């Protein structure tokens, strides 16, 4: 018999992104080659099968730094991290291959789906 | 607010 | 020029609630009289003006335990904590006064709004 | 996916 506030989930995510921008309560740095990205472990797990696996691990759950595979593109990661915190994906001709490869590695199935559909339309 |  | 995934914010919130149920990465206990509630500080801040103020405070941000005012009803808090993590509010005749008072204390304006409208309809 |  609950009532539901339609905009609540979006409002929560907007405030989680504000916390990220102000670097409040971030508990991990994701290292992608020469670049560093601060984030909240809980948001990373909620968006990514890879981070869900990493941060449920009894040893990795306590790490303050996570290094990604050297093949991972920093811009692709940046675009996906922005998506995690906003629901918005900056998908462009010049970045689609890097975004899809990063989304496959991060196990972000809905992003992989759409990248596949956008590539198929151009061939 | 809505009835879900 | 971004594209947007409609269900992303709801999917994130569903996974944050799964983390709460499994007690993964919870970093605070909220004490309401004889009852204890584990939560994520980031979600509490994102939903409540009171917790936003508390956890941006340079001393309170590091506390693992927060005690609420003894006038706060544990069931009212429980209903509001469930709302924070699900967008669903279990608003009933028997709990509406406790829910509205707790929402005023927690500074959850949309919940206060609706409690006011539901009470006005019954008078 | 939509155009926001
Ligand atoms: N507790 C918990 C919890 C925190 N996060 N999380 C999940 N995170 C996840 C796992 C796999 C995938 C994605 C997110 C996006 C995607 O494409 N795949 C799943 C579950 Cl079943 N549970 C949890
Ligand atoms: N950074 C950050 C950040 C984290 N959380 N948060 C806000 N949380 C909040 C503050 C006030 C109220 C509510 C939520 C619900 C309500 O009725 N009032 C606001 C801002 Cl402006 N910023 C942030
Ligand atoms: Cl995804
Ligand atoms: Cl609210």
């Amino acid at each position: 018999s609950c009532i539901q506030f339609t905009r609540h989930a979006s409002d929560v995510l907007l405030n989680l992104n504000r916390l990220r921008s102000r670097d409040i309560l971030t508990d991990v740095v994701i290292v992608v080659s020469r670049e560093q990205f601060r984030a909240h472990k809980t948001v990373l797990m909620a968006c990514s099968g890879l981070f869900y696996s990493i941060f449920t691990d009894q040893l990795k759950c306590n790490l303050s730094v996570i290094n990604l595979d050297p093949e991972i593109n920093p811009e692709g990661f940046c675009i996906l991290l922005d998506f995690m915190y906003t629901s918005r994906l900056n998908l462009r001709e010049g970045n689609i291959m890097a975004v899809m490869a990063t989304a496959m590695y991060l196990q972000m199935e809905h992003v992989v789906d759409t990248c596949r559909k956008f590539i198929k339309a151009s061939e | 607010w809505v009835i879900p």
